[PDB]
């Protein structure tokens, strides 16, 4: 849980580290391992740098939509009509 | 009367359809915004003046005695509605028409 | 002299520097005393255009001229600062402090408030007119070494009055200036949460009674 | 003859008038009544004052057949101007329901008479519509490229209205109601933003439909009806642009002004409630006394 | 506060001014610290220094409404 | 650039400067602060005066 905590903080950080300080950061023994947990993270791996930004972006996109947050995102022309009925009331 | 008559003396507006997606342009809009509200500065003022008072005896001998008509309460209160009303429809009807026509 | 002794130092101008022209003294200090108080204030609170009007060129301080050591300190900062003259700016501002600040009794016990507004004001000044500056030219033109400049600027950045920015690694001073709308859309919230919170409590306390 | 025909505006008389006096002709099941519209024109604004029926026999079979009694017209009409040199023939009003080409050959007759093109007023009887069903067309004739050699064709005018001052006195007098047209107060402007929405919607349906009459049903294609379609795409706003942006700022000005009116108004309220309680405290004390001096009276 | 007044600031400055252990432990607290967004800068680890990238105006923004 | 001639700023390092047209600050938000001012004003007056009730 711990390397996924570092790895969750260092994307934001930066998109591309070098090999040797990916596994460097996450503390593993071996850069083997390293490409095992980029695999299961879902991040290509171009020329021995990892690429963070594409996937967790979309991911994210994709994950915005959905039947809760909808109720909660406030129209413009909504908040217009509350404001309005509210005097008038 | 017959309901066929009433219809015909009750629509008087075919430009209904048009004119309520029609916005005023929109320089008119931002000019109007400044005036009104710094108009307001100036009728808060004489607001201040008005319940400097508010301690003769009766209400009634109020308005005879220093001549309390001419009475910033009603002004402040009637302007401050009237540009109410005209942006709440103001922000409807440009952001009704943004998402309806795209 | 009350808004002297209090903080606020706006209101003081207004009518310190009419009372140049007229006041016959009477049991409050003498025209000497007045004529320090209307420099002081001028230099931090004016607007740099009206300092050079109301006050450089007042017939009152050209005829007075200086007969006394407060007056010389004040008067020779004021004539660094139009003139963005630097170099001198410093040793003159530790002059006022000696010589002007600590004799006065109102103005004693906003001494480090006074040097610190008029610090950020001359780098302020001289940042307005530089889109950038390097390190060493900005340091050798106030006469502190390029050190003592870093560590002085960054006091007053989070505090924003110099609205700049520093890169280490390439030593150059940026200054940033992104003040338009956004300025003044902040201010108004802010006061704006004060008048409705005072509104809440007066409406209620009325509605029990 | 005339291009001073610029705005069209009727007095509630005629609307009122036309639809009674298909009922007093009797025609109906798809039967027309044409009757003189008399009132005041040769200006950019028309005034229709009034209307009278005119004999009229409609026939299915042949639109080459029609009655129209020419003389009575005329006849009629002078005896108006004399209470009224204000009424002038003007034209005639047609039943509706719909424009027709089959109206061109009334058209003709009554321009002899004319002195401006004809005014030829529709008013639909199957009262359509949340607007007037009154639809207003003075002919032009234009000189027209389109294989063609000079069109004559019927052109739309806008449709308003005006009232004078005692017709409008009777118009509420037989009203309950507070009117909703009048494009009034804050309620009534919401009203008709709905209104005017639904509107929308109606005529985008009936331009969908020509389209698909012409690719199933083989209407002859007309060219210069997809020419102003093919504007009205080309001239679509579209997001992604910083055009959008610029709104959005604009809508925070908006915002900040609605906010700083409101709050006015909660002092205005606040000032109102401690007012009405002086003057609650002020009658308790009146109403110790007033029961303590009752009580001696007694 | 660093952030506010430095656009680039070496990461080797950092460790010494808050005397933190290791190069890699500036690193960790900026890392971190980014995630709830407080700060929001970008670290460049080969050019081995840090460049602000705060907005700042957030007028432009729907933040307002 | 000090007293608003030209009004714009030097860039001492390409050996440049640089001109911008006259910023126009809101109006609205400048009128709409002295009005808000003023509002403060007037609910700590009618507050004194409402002491009576209490």
């Amino acid at each position: 849980a711990i390397r996924d905590e570092i790895a969750k903080n260092t994307e934001l950080s930066y998109d591309f580290l070098p090999l040797s300080n990916i596994k460097a950061l996450l503390f593993f023994n071996n850069e083997k391992e390293t490409e095992k947990f980029a695999l299961e993270r879902n991040w290509p791996i171009v020329n021995s740098k990892v690429y963070f930004n594409n996937q967790s972006k979309e991911k994210a996109d994709y994950e915005d939509e959905m039947m809760h947050e909808e109720d909660q995102k406030t129209n413009i022309i909504e908040k217009a009509m509350d404001y309005a009925i509210s005097i008038e009331n | 009367k017959t309901a066929k008559e009433t219809k015909m003396l009750m629509n008087l507006h075919k430009e209904q359809w048009q004119s309520g997606l029609k916005m005023y342009d929109y320089e008119e809009k931002e000019e109007s915004n400044l005036a009104a509200t710094k108009s307001m500065v100036k009728i808060a003022e004489q607001y201040s003046k008005r319940i400097e008072e508010e301690k003769e005896l009766t209400e009634e001998e109020l308005k005879t005695r220093y001549v309390g008509r001419q009475d910033p309460k009603k002004h402040l209160s009637e302007t401050a509605d009237e540009t109410l009303e005209n942006n709440i429809v103001s922000v409807l009807t440009a952001g009704v028409n943004s998402v309806a026509i795209k | 002299i009350h808004c002297l002794a209090v903080r606020n130092f706006k209101e003081a101008a207004k009518l310190l520097v009419d009372s140049l022209a007229t006041f016959t003294s009477i049991e409050l200090t003498s025209y000497e005393s007045i004529a320090t108080y209307a420099s002081v204030t001028g230099l931090f609170t004016l607007e740099r255009t009206d300092l050079k009007s109301k006050v450089i060129d007042s017939p009152e301080l050209l005829s007075l001229i200086s007969t006394t050591a407060a007056l010389q300190s004040i008067s020779s900062l004021t004539i660094s600062l139009y003139a963005s003259d630097y170099a001198s700016y410093f040793p003159y501002l530790l002059e006022t402090y000696a010589n002007v600040l600590i004799p006065c009794k109102y103005l004693n016990r906003h001494a480090d408030f006074f040097v610190r507004e008029m610090r950020r004001k001359v780098y302020a000044q001289l940042l307005e007119s530089y889109k950038t500056l390097s390190l060493k030219s900005m340091a050798s033109a106030f006469g502190v070494s390029v050190a003592f400049l870093d560590n002085d600027l960054g006091k007053f950045i989070p505090n924003k009055q110099l609205n700049c920015v520093i890169d280490r690694v390439n030593g150059i001073v940026e200054t940033n200036r992104p003040d338009n709308k956004n300025a003044q859309y902040h201010l108004l919230v802010k006061q704006g949460d004060g008048l409705l919170t005072k509104l809440q409590k007066y409406g209620a306390a009325v509605r029990l009674t | 003859m005339s291009l001073q025909h610029e705005k069209v505006t009727i007095a509630p008389l005629v609307l009122l008038s036309a639809l009674d006096h298909y009922e007093r002709t009797q025609t109906k099941e798809n039967k027309r009544c044409v009757g003189v519209i008399l009132g005041d024109a040769n200006s950019s604004t028309i005034r229709v004052t009034n209307s009278f029926a005119l004999p009229f026999e409609e026939d299915e079979k042949n639109s080459d057949v029609w009655f129209l009694d020419h003389n009575y017209i005329e006849n009629m009409n002078e005896m108006c101007k004399k209470i009224n040199a204000k009424e002038k023939l003007i034209g005639w009003y047609h039943s509706g329901p719909k424009l027709r080409a089959s109206d061109l050959k009334i058209n003709e007759l009554f321009k002899k008479y004319t002195q401006n093109n004809p005014l030829l007023l529709i008013v639909d009887v199957k009262q359509q519509g949340v607007g007037l069903p009154t639809d207003a067309y003075v002919a032009i004739e234009q000189v027209k490229d389109d294989g063609t050699s000079t069109e004559k064709t019927f052109l739309h005018l806008p449709c308003t209205i005006e009232a004078e001052e005692a017709e409008e006195i009777g118009v509420e007098h037989l009203l309950r109601d507070v009117r909703d047209q009048a494009a009034g107060g804050l309620s009534i402007r919401l009203t008709n933003q709905l209104k005017s929405l639904k509107g929308l919607q109606s005529k985008l349906k009936d331009v969908v439909e020509y389209l698909d009459k012409v690719i199933n049903k083989e209407l002859p294609i007309n060219h210069t009806i997809l020419g102003k379609l093919q504007d009205v795409f080309n001239l679509l706003p579209n997001l992604g642009t910083p055009d959008d942006d610029e709104i959005d700022v604009e809508n925070h000005d908006r915002i900040n002004i609605s906010n700083n009116l409101q709050k006015a108004l909660t002092v205005k309220t606040n000032d109102e409630l401690m007012v009405i309680y002086i003057s609650n405290l002020v009658r308790s004390i009146i109403a110790f006394d007033d029961l303590i001096e009752n009580k001696i009276q007694n | 506060i660093i952030s506010l007044t430095y656009k680039k600031i070496s990461l080797r400055d950092i460790c010494l001014k808050l005397n933190l252990d290791s190069e890699q432990t500036v690193e960790y607290m900026v890392s971190r610290a980014i995630r709830d967004g407080v700060i929001e800068a970008k670290i460049n680890h080969e050019d081995g220094f840090i460049e602000t990238t705060e907005l700042l105006n957030i007028y432009d923004s729907e933040d307002p409404q | 650039i000090l007293d608003k001639i030209f009004y714009g700023v030097l860039d001492q390092g390409n050996g440049w400067l640089y001109v911008y047209e006259t910023p126009n600050q809101d109006a609205t938000y400048d009128s709409a602060l002295e009005l808000v001012g003023q509002l403060n004003k007037v609910v700590d007056q009618l507050f004194e005066k409402a002491s009576v009730l209490y």
